[PDB]
């Protein structure tokens, strides 16, 4: 039984703060911007200095 | 870890005469490191790490 409740305690605590799936892209250095795929509307404003 | 030793290379039947003049061309390029920046063109990803 102790080892239940802190087996639970630990899988409680590691589900609470694991980690999270990051897709942010970095900048003008990306892969996914440089070599954009056919879903990617990286465009912008007309007229600018852009 | 992969299970070969492998290499892509150029490839010229014969190659009269040319031959020397390539391969020191690609130890030229490679004897720079634009090389290692055309990978970060083209032979880069984003979810490895």
């Amino acid at each position: 039984a102790m080892i239940i409740v802190a087996s639970y305690t630990a899988n409680l605590a590691a589900f609470l703060v694991l980690d999270r799936p990051e897709e942010r892209i970095t900048g003008i250095n990306d892969p996914r911007l440089r070599n954009p795929s056919d879903k990617f509307i990286y465009a912008t404003v007309k007229q600018s200095s852009v | 870890k992969v299970f070969a030793s492998t290499g892509y290379g150029i490839a010229i039947q014969k190659d009269s005469g040319w031959k020397r003049q390539v391969d020191l061309a690609i130890l030229q390029l490679f004897g720079d490191g634009e090389m290692e920046e055309l990978e970060a063109l083209w032979l880069t990803g984003i979810c490895h790490n």
